[PDB]
């Protein structure tokens, strides 16, 4: 209505959660160990990539 | 990575049966079977 306003008579003290990722874990890899294993023969051939 | 440690020992570990496989008799048999006739024989308990 063109003449009439809503006005709030009282209140309410809200507390609310946001919960927000802020790190990962961090992660390693020894790239010629899960290519290769051990095995000294994959390791020579790894190094022509 | 890993470039400390590199193996030098070698472990070498097989069943210690030392009977040595019939080759020379299979092979040399006085006569082998025809084509059609085929023979399937089990070789086993042996060093090929
Ligand atoms: C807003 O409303 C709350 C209730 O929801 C009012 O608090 C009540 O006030 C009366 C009278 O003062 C008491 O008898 C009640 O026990 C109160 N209840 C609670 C839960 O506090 C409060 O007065 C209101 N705010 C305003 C500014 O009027
Ligand atoms: C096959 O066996 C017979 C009898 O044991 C022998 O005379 C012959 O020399 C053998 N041949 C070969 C190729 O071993």
């Amino acid at each position: 209505s063109n003449n009439t306003i809503a006005i709030p008579t009282n209140f309410s003290i809200s507390v609310t959660t946001e919960v927000m990722p802020v790190s990962m874990a961090k992660t390693s890899v020894d790239c010629t160990m899960y290519i290769c294993g051990d095995s000294t023969e994959c390791s020579n051939l790894l190094l022509q990539y | 990575s890993n470039f400390r440690v590199s193996p030098t020992k070698e472990v070498v570990r097989f069943p210690n049966i030392t009977n040595l496989c019939p080759f020379g008799e299979v092979f040399n048999a006085t006569t082998f079977p025809s084509v059609y006739a085929w023979e399937r024989t089990r070789i086993s308990d042996c060093v090929a």
